[PDB]
């Protein structure tokens, strides 16, 4: 799938359904709400920085040259540019996992559609099924459900391959 | 081995095209690239453009990309740059460099040319008009009396001056050419010569002014 | 039939360059940010030759140690060398104090 | 001193003859700045000072811990281990250094990419 | 866009004084290959130019050791030792590795470091010219240190600006010593208006400013 | 596009061009260049390490167990081979961005290739574009230039489909 | 190759060979022991983390606000919670680096039968040869041993294509 | 004080006269705990607190 949906504006991860009655665009329930919770979930716990405690620290040369004023100085100067540094790799990392994360989700569900489907349909184009047979309405529900059962449209397909084989 | 040939001194008007071509042998033309550095007079350095012989990769300087038109000649091993139009601001010496072809590599101005000066200002060639100095109030008789001539009103830069017979060699101090205001030159060569010597010495200045070949020879008279 | 193809470029530039996925990846265009070439003989700095204390240890040179006082009223130098492990001198039984300050 | 008011006291307590002496000699130090007053008072166990080194155009430098001989080479750098006439921008030899000398990492290779993968027929 | 700032752009030196000129520059000037681009450039008065240090650290093959380019970060630096005679000249820095190849503003060296000395003359126009319509007069600087005297000129006791033009030689091989010819010219009207034509030289060598009348008739 | 091409010596991203006329190899100039102006600057801004200012920091025990000289004795090892390791990090990192814009250059190229020619070509080979019809010398720069027109040489193309159709 | 095996358990990449005679799956032991050699490698090199000595450290505010205390304390609480979140950004790293090494050494194995091969079998299925002619079991172990060669079944396997062609 | 037993001394150096006065004259502070005493004792250079 190297194309992105725009009529897909209610989730995610999604499917356009067509059948001789028409064409729509519904999106998969669970997969869109179930990683919606997972990437909140990454979100607000990657927000928790958890900043050392304000230990009042603060020292001076003391005019008999005390650098406990510029040790300490570096210290906080050196725990930052270096948490934050770091800050911006966990950024980045949370970033691609969240990316690749969407990725195995639209793998996930194509397999779904390929497991129920199996030999009643072409895969054909990005990510599309080409039905032997005619799925209705009910039938595009049933596959998008997880309900749909391949022998009762088993034959009708059989037989259209057979005429285009 | 080293040989960048420019081309010879041009002379032209606002609003002309111009053509200088930098012929280069004596080491191998292996697709090496060229580009064109422009001196304005006695100022500083800016670079022009840059062509792969390679390729046809032109990087002509935002400064001046319109006018502007640079080629190459592979078989002849030639690079030549073409300024549409001209200005009296253009008005410089241009120069040659030999550079690397490939943008992924970098940049070696190993060889370099010989200055094609090229003038743009509205004014036709002129003969220069010579006349002498004299040592009027003897000047430093003590030291050295001083005698010059004066090279004006001339309009291509090219000129050369023979102190008599070319065989003055000391004392000789030709100064660079000044453009008068109104579009004209003028150079000023003066010796320096002991005031002892006024009548034994011979004073000549022989000049020619090369595009016009206004081959001619001044008298220096030692008017006090 | 007539045709054009895509393509990137290739040379024979046996640099290896590490990257988070893979390592000893070999790259046709690479800049070094490192480098290990040093001569081995301590040479000069800029024509200003250092205090090199032979044996006799940094305290030995201030606290005037008899053995190595050839070094007392050397000109400015640049830099100091002590050799490690000071033998000729000992320095005598003693615990400099702020050494490295 | 100034500020350094140390009263300081001996301690009769060391190890076996070091170079066929038991007892120890602990030395001190103190930059002194001009127009100020040093009062040692001492009643036993002191090495007092005799000689002591005016600082004088205060320059940088270091000190150096290595075993190696003097070159007749202006070079614009020095490191314990040799010395670097280059320009890339950091080092592995050693950290301490000369002036003019790249900065010191610990890695043992450090290339940055910036050309595609050579993979030739 | 680069931009290349040259910061000794006048260097008197003395022979045998290693002096060093500063390339710095507005962003790091590394390329692809690996290497930085600084080649530094010498154009002997004259003469075409000429390169010296190939990158950031390589001598070329015809150039004397004394001749030496350093630096590794933005600000980069060119120290020759022995600072001789041909040495002398106008340098550039290198284009950086940005397309906008950036050769910089220029530095001029002097072959020592003496007093000045000059012999002032001034030169009457001759009748032959003052017949064709131009009527200019030109005062004479032999030798001294500097290039500039400020020869300013006083008609009839009223400093000219503008109708003046100064040429300037270079440091004579023998002996640093540069020439000057200021030139004014005006038409046969002012020549014949005011009789009177005094100058001004000022310099160092002179602690008294030079004035030469040259009235019109002697 | 799996194999490297070593007669594109000018710049990276490149075309092979083959006319009835002959075969080259000519680089696409305003991508090489871009590029390598994008990756320089990348070379040169990482470059800027801005170690922490020489604070002028030493102390010792001071024969006080004046641990000061052990906390900045850590502080500064600390400071390293974090910073150390932390540089590493970021080479790495810069090193796969500059991979994978790369392999995204390549793909633009192919894409503007595509988006030009349409249905008058084959996609064949790795990255190869066979013509139906035939594209002249100045028809192979229109296509580089971006200036291919599609229509001129449509219909031709369309009946060669056709024949082997 | 999408899909694991499970009979495989004598070592990571394997071949299945099948002859007129049966059906096996035998690993690639050069593989299997070099690629194990290099991942233990890392692994023992890796644990090597060198903590900072143990300096004997410890100072208190000693009742006159000796920070030294809360100083050496952040500076230890720093140096972990810093080093942590780096070592674990290091198993991460070397994680995907085994994995990636992995799939590059399926991918030389393919190469290595695809050059031995050549156009004496056809490509099909997920990483599967159908030889047009009969590889014996000798043959079979010469294409593993790398000792396959081309010229002997050249011949009729070329017949067998011009068959179904 | 409490325990800012602070012995101090002056030093006759400082640089040109800045704002008129070539000489210094660095100042202190300490936070007093309540019930506390501040001894000073000084015979010269002291610029003392009201
Ligand atoms: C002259 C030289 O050292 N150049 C090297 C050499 O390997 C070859 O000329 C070129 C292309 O293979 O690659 C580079």
């Amino acid at each position: 799938i190297e194309g992105g949906w725009t009529g897909m504006v209610d989730g995610w991860y999604g499917y356009h359904h067509q059948n001789e009655q028409g064409s729509g665009y519904a999106a998969d329930l669970k997969s869109t709400q179930n990683a919606i919770d997972g990437i909140t979930n990454k979100v607000n716990s990657v927000i928790e920085k958890m900043n050392t405690q304000f230990t009042a620290v603060g020292k001076e040369f003391n005019h008999l040259e005390k650098r406990i004023e510029n040790l300490n100085k570096k210290v906080d100067d050196g725990f930052l540019d270096i948490w934050t540094y770091n800050a911006e790799l966990l950024v980045l990392l949370e970033n691609e996992r969240t990316l690749d994360y969407h990725d195995s989700n639209v793998k996930n569900l194509y397999e779904k559609v390929r497991s129920q489907l199996k030999n009643n349909a072409k895969e054909i184009g990005n990510g599309c099924f080409e039905f032997y047979h005619k799925c209705d309405n009910t039938c595009m529900e049933s596959v998008k459900n997880g309900t749909y059962d391949y022998p009762k449209y088993s034959e009708e397909a059989k037989l259209n391959r057979e005429e285009i084989d | 081995q080293v040989q960048l040939v420019q081309s010879g001194a041009e002379v032209k008007k606002p609003g002309a095209s111009v053509k200088v071509s930098c012929k280069a042998s004596g080491y191998s033309f292996s697709s090496y690239g060229i580009s064109w550095v422009r001196q304005a007079p006695g100022q500083g350095l800016e670079w022009m453009g840059w062509i792969s012989a390679y390729n046809g990769n032109t990087n002509y300087a935002q400064k001046l990309q319109g006018r502007v038109t640079m080629t190459t000649d592979t078989s002849t091993s030639t690079a030549y740059m073409e300024l549409r139009s001209l200005r009296s601001d253009d008005t410089a010496v241009f120069y040659c460099a030999r550079d690397r072809p490939h943008i992924l590599t970098g940049f070696d101005f190993d060889y370099w040319g010989q200055g094609t000066l090229v003038t743009v200002s509205s004014a036709s060639t002129k003969g220069p008009s010579v006349f002498p100095l004299a040592p009027s109030s003897k000047s430093t008789s003590g030291g050295t009396a001083a005698l010059g001539c004066l090279v004006k009103d001339y309009f291509p830069e090219p000129v050369t001056v023979s102190w008599n017979s070319g065989a003055l060699t000391s004392g000789v101090h030709t100064f660079p050419a000044v453009l008068q205001s109104s579009g004209l030159y003028s150079l000023s060569s003066v010796v320096t010569v002991p005031s002892s010597s006024l009548g034994t010495q011979t004073y000549i200045c022989n000049v020619n002014h090369k595009p016009s070949n206004t081959k001619v020879d001044k008298r220096v008279e030692p008017k006090s | 039939g007539d045709t054009l193809c895509i393509g990137y470029h290739a040379n024979n530039s046996t640099d290896t360059v590490d990257t988070v996925l893979e390592k000893n990846v070999t790259v046709t265009h690479s800049v070094n940010l490192l480098e290990d070439k040093h001569n081995g003989k301590l040479c000069d700095l800029d024509g200003v030759k250092p205090l090199i204390l032979r044996d006799c240890s940094v305290a030995g040179w201030l606290l005037g140690n008899p053995m190595c006082d050839e070094f007392i009223n050397v000109p400015e130098w640049s830099y100091i060398v002590e050799k490690a492990n000071p033998v000729n001198d000992l320095c005598y039984p003693g615990d400099f104090n702020d050494y490295e300050e | 001193t100034s500020t350094l008011n140390q009263r300081l006291v001996p301690r009769i307590a060391t190890r076996s003859k070091v170079n066929g002496q038991s007892g120890r000699m602990e030395f001190f130090w103190t930059i002194l700045k001009p127009n100020d007053a040093i009062n040692f008072e001492s009643n036993g166990n002191f090495i007092a000072p005799e000689y002591a080194y005016k600082i004088v155009k205060k320059g940088d430098s270091t000190i150096m811990k290595s075993e190696l001989e003097y070159g007749n080479c202006n070079t614009t750098c020095q490191t314990p281990k040799g010395a670097i006439n280059t320009s890339l921008p950091f080092q592995n030899i050693h950290p301490i250094t000369i002036g003019k000398c790249p900065k010191y990492v610990k890695s043992t290779k450090l290339r940055l990419a910036t050309g595609l993968r050579n993979v030739p027929s | 866009d680069v931009v290349m700032t040259q910061s000794p752009v006048s260097l008197p030196v003395t022979l045998g004084q290693p002096a060093s000129i500063s390339c710095r520059s507005s962003q790091g000037l590394v390329y692809i290959d690996g290497n930085t681009y600084l080649n530094w450039f010498q154009q002997r008065p004259g003469q075409s130019p000429r390169r010296l240090i190939y990158n950031v650290f390589t001598r070329d093959s015809g150039v004397p050791d004394r001749f030496s380019g350093s630096g590794s970060g933005t600000d980069f630096t060119l120290k020759i030792t022995t600072v001789e005679a041909e040495d002398v000249g106008v340098y550039y820095c290198m284009q950086g590795t940005h397309w906008p190849y950036t050769f910089g503003q220029g530095t001029k060296l002097e072959i020592k470091r003496t007093v000045a000395a000059p012999s002032v003359f001034i030169f009457p126009p001759s009748d032959e010219q003052l017949k064709s319509g131009t009527a200019s007069v030109v005062c004479l600087l032999n030798n001294f240190y500097p290039r500039e005297a400020k020869v300013q000129w006083k008609v009839d006791n009223a400093l000219q600006s503008g109708n003046s033009q100064e040429s300037v030689t270079e440091q004579d091989s023998k002996d640093s010593t540069y020439s000057l010819s200021s030139t004014l010219t005006l038409s046969k009207a002012d020549y014949e208006k005011h009789k009177v034509y005094a100058c001004e030289v000022t310099h160092q060598g002179l602690s008294s400013p030079v004035t030469k009348s040259f009235n019109r008739g002697e």
